[PDB]
């Protein structure tokens, strides 16, 4: 279950600015932060987990701060570097903790789609790829040492202390499982002897699924999964197809299996 | 997080005065300066693990043995005062605020040169009945001892220092509303 | 910098007293420390910004507000003796940042107003022996039964303030040392060359400023009332 | 103007003419932010819309979960518009039962 800090800077132009953050423990959005919003929004009932509303209001001014503080500073490498506007600032920042003492994190910051630099130990490093303008933006990142120590012990100490209380605080809606409904189709024939068998399956909490099509106890080779696509509550929908002759079409089936299904998976046969 | 109880160093002397915060995770560090009858003045403020100089100030932290320190090069008279260490960034220590430690009282005694003992009686100017003699010219060595008697009052040792003749003398002041006060017998 | 008000004041006991303080430097954090003999510094309460307050260490008999960004009052609804005490008002950038602090207040929680003092300046003239083996005249100062100790001495020569080759005792001592409310004394010495206190040109002017009851304050007592007043004496120099 | 976006219309229930069902179209894997999605009936976008927050995948390209409470019927026909910096025409991807 690890923590992503995500953050969406959008820079149109010298004046238009528009950043915005957002908060995942495991697969749950946890928090949300608006342009808009001084307070980060707590989407959870235990967002906040085992944190006191000091403790809480304290990282709120510091996001509050650097918010503001990461802004002008785009803004004043635009004008020293000589970058063009539209600029697409991304900060990827977070870490996980390993059962029972372990725990990693990471800060990727990227720019205009492409990865530019990181935190490694107690300094911003670019990356191999970055441009050289990096570089020079590097030398005036790592001056300051204030800001190099504030971001060390907040992914040393302070991550790794909130995980461990969001888990505590948020550990049954994190362990919850929603059975998945599952139907089968017709799907467009690429073919004139040939039809397209298709598998839906909707409705699972969590993520993980296994959907594949089967003979008997044989696995089908040219089982073709699509993508475990969102819905609006925190469950998940997949559809897995196969290409196969019209006569191949009788006995084939299509077994499903999810943790919320207590040993017994889906199988539906055409 | 808190320092110990009062210090006395001559002056033109090396002065450590340092905090401890073991058990606790501070990240940023003060030190403050607080004269008699004035509030608290910031000194230095250090985040990194290490030392800063800053004229006769040096403010050594360490983050691993969980212990900081302020040395005072040279002291002079001028430093006497109490030094205050606050210490912050600990989200679990009063959420991420300053904590003040008791603090640490100092007096830097001064370069005395030529001792003269000596305790001259002085009239007052409007009323010319009244009188209070000064114990002047004191020596660094000798304490100004309380009086016992309810009637014999005195002071406790003090300096003034000439910015001109850069002259410093450690004088005390004795006076009583008593029938026939000697100066002799006041000193005790 | 951070500004107080008032920097003294004495009151009865269960008497509402506000004392303001300002902020110019656009800071979101303030505080208000109270500090005692042995116990140092104490957080009374806090404000993280502007409509937000919180208990410190010691935050019972006081109250505060956070109406805008820049004022931050401490309230006393009704003061007693255990709030005798020197108030800092202190404002930082950050949680993190270093404090500015204030030059304090001084509170004086009395039961009785009865005890209330203003000090008797009297300026002893300096010794020949002293003028005669150092060629060095030291003028000593004594102001003797004020209470409170809410006094702020002061040396003029010749109509400005002088700084240099004065010695103010820091801590002032007690005539009686059994009674509670009992009236102390302060001195000061004031060192200047023969060159000086032989002319009598020159001037010397001695000013201590007293803090007591207002004008706005009843004084039912017989003898004369302790309001906030300057008193001054004088001493020329003189060639023999 | 970096990658383009992948369009997929979908259902939350399966298909049932008459009974309400709720219209998912997901935008994924695209970049820039800027993306202007707009779910239709029958050629006319839909009021009341509502949509997650914008977030990005490891890849650093973004993700836009955009959905509607709605009713199937046999007449009526449902997509989403979607327009980006790299369509050089808003993109309109039909709402298939079968897939
Ligand atoms: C524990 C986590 C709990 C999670 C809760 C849920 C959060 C909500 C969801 C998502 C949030 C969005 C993701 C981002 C996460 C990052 C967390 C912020 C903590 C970093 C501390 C930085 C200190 C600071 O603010 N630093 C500022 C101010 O520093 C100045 O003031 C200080 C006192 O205030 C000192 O005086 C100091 O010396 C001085 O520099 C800097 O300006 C900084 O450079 C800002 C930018 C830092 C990012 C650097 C990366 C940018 C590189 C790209 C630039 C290229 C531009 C190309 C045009
Ligand atoms: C910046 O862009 C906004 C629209 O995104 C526009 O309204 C504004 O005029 C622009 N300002 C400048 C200085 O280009
Ligand atoms: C984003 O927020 C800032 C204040 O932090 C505001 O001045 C600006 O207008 C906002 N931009 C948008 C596009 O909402």
């Amino acid at each position: 279950f690890p923590l992503r800090c995500l953050q969406i800077s959008s820079f149109a132009n010298s004046s238009w600015t528009r950043t915005d953050g957002l908060a995942w423990l495991g697969e749950l959005q946890t928090h949300s932060w608006s342009n808009d919003s001084d307070t980060v929004r707590s989407l959870k009932p235990w967002s906040q987990g085992t944190f006191s509303d000091q403790q809480w209001e304290t990282l709120q001014h510091i996001f509050r701060v650097y918010r503001s503080s990461f802004t002008r500073d785009v803004k004043e490498f635009a004008k020293m570097l000589r970058l063009s506007y539209p600029l697409e600032l991304q900060v990827s920042a977070g870490c996980e903790v390993h059962p029972g003492n372990a725990s990693n994190n990471f800060f990727h910051v990227a720019f205009q789609g492409k990865d530019i630099l990181s935190f490694q130990g107690t300094s911003w490093e670019p990356t191999q790829e970055a441009p050289l303008w990096v570089n020079l933006a590097i030398q005036v990142l790592n001056q300051d040492k204030w800001t190099r120590e504030t971001v060390q012990w907040l992914l040393n100490g302070t991550c790794p202390q909130f995980v461990s209380g969001l888990l505590e605080s948020g550990k049954s809606e994190l362990k919850k499982q929603v059975k998945p409904k599952a139907w089968l189709s017709r799907g467009p024939s690429p073919g004139p002897g040939r039809l397209l068998l298709v598998c839906h399956v909707s409705g699972f909490y969590p993520k993980p699924v296994w959907v594949k099509w089967m003979r008997g106890e044989q696995e089908q080779q040219g089982t073709q999964p699509g993508d475990i696509l969102p819905n609006a509550d925190e469950t998940w929908y997949l559809r897995a197809t196969l290409d196969v002759v019209a006569g191949e079409a009788a006995g084939l089936s299509c077994r499903v299996k999810h943790s919320s299904l207590e040993g017994q998976d889906i199988v539906l046969y055409w | 997080e808190q320092d110990p109880g009062p210090l006395s160093v001559p002056e033109g002397a090396i002065v450590s005065l340092n905090c401890t915060y073991s058990n606790s995770a501070f990240q940023y560090f003060m030190w403050y300066r607080q004269y008699s009858r004035k509030g608290p003045e910031l000194l230095m403020y250090t985040y990194s693990s290490g030392n800063k100089e800053d004229g006769r100030f040096t403010a050594q932290v360490d983050k691993s043995s969980k212990y900081i320190s302020l040395f005072i090069r040279d002291s002079q008279p001028s430093d006497s005062a109490t030094y205050l260490c606050a210490m912050s960034g600990d989200l679990n220590t009063n959420a991420g605020k300053s904590t003040f430690g008791d603090g640490t009282t100092l007096t830097v005694k001064p370069n005395i040169q030529n001792p003269d003992p000596a305790v001259y009686q002085l009239r007052d100017s409007k009323s010319s009945d009244k009188s209070v003699c000064l114990f002047t010219d004191f020596d660094s060595q000798t304490n100004v001892s309380q009086s016992k008697d309810s009637d014999v009052y005195i002071t406790d040792k003090c300096v003034l220092d000439m910015r001109s003749m850069d002259f410093k003398s450690n004088s005390a002041v004795a006076w009583s509303n008593k029938s026939d006060f000697a100066c002799a017998n006041a000193f005790n | 910098g951070v500004t107080q008000t008032p920097k003294f004041q004495v009151l009865k006991t269960g008497q509402s007293m506000t004392l303001q303080c300002a902020q110019d430097m656009n800071h979101e954090y303030m505080s208000w420390y109270r500090q005692d003999p042995g116990m140092g510094l104490r957080l009374i309460h806090y404000s993280v910004g502007a409509g937000i307050t919180d208990q410190g260490e010691v935050p019972n008999g006081y109250n505060v507000s956070r109406s805008t960004t820049e004022d931050f009052p401490l309230r006393l609804l009704s003061a007693a003796p255990s709030q005798t005490s020197v108030y800092f008002c202190a404002s930082s950038q950050g949680p993190f940042q270093p404090q500015h602090f204030g030059d304090g207040t001084r509170l004086s929680i009395l039961e009785d107003l009865k005890n209330v003092f203003p000090p008797e300046v009297a300026v002893f003239e300096p010794s020949e022996a002293e003028i005669s083996h150092t060629q060095k005249a030291t003028l000593v100062c004594l102001a003797t039964g004020f209470y409170p100790d809410h006094v702020e001495l002061s040396w003029w020569v010749n109509g400005k303030e002088v700084h240099s080759g004065v010695c103010t005792d820091p801590q002032p001592l007690k005539e009686q040392p059994a009674l509670n409310d009992s009236r102390y004394a302060l001195s000061s010495r004031l060192r200047v060359s023969a060159t000086f206190w032989q002319n009598p040109r020159n001037h010397f002017r001695c000013q201590v400023q007293f803090y007591g009851l207002s004008e706005n304050d009843e004084w039912t007592q017989d003898r004369a009332k302790p309001v906030t007043q300057i008193v001054s004496a004088e001493a020329w120099g003189r060639a023999d | 103007i970096q990658r383009t976006p992948k369009i997929q219309v979908y259902s939350r229930h399966p298909a049932e003419n008459g009974k309400s069902n709720f219209l998912n179209c997901y935008v994924s894997g695209f970049h820039p932010s800027d993306i202007e999605v707009d779910l239709l009936k029958n050629g006319e976008r839909i009021e009341k819309v509502e949509h997650s927050d914008l977030s990005f995948s490891k890849d650093w390209s973004f993700y836009l979960l955009y959905y509607t409470e709605f009713t199937p019927t046999e007449k009526d026909e449902y997509a989403c518009r979607v327009n980006h910096v790299t369509l050089s025409q808003p993109k309109i991807v039909k709402w298939d039962r079968d897939m």
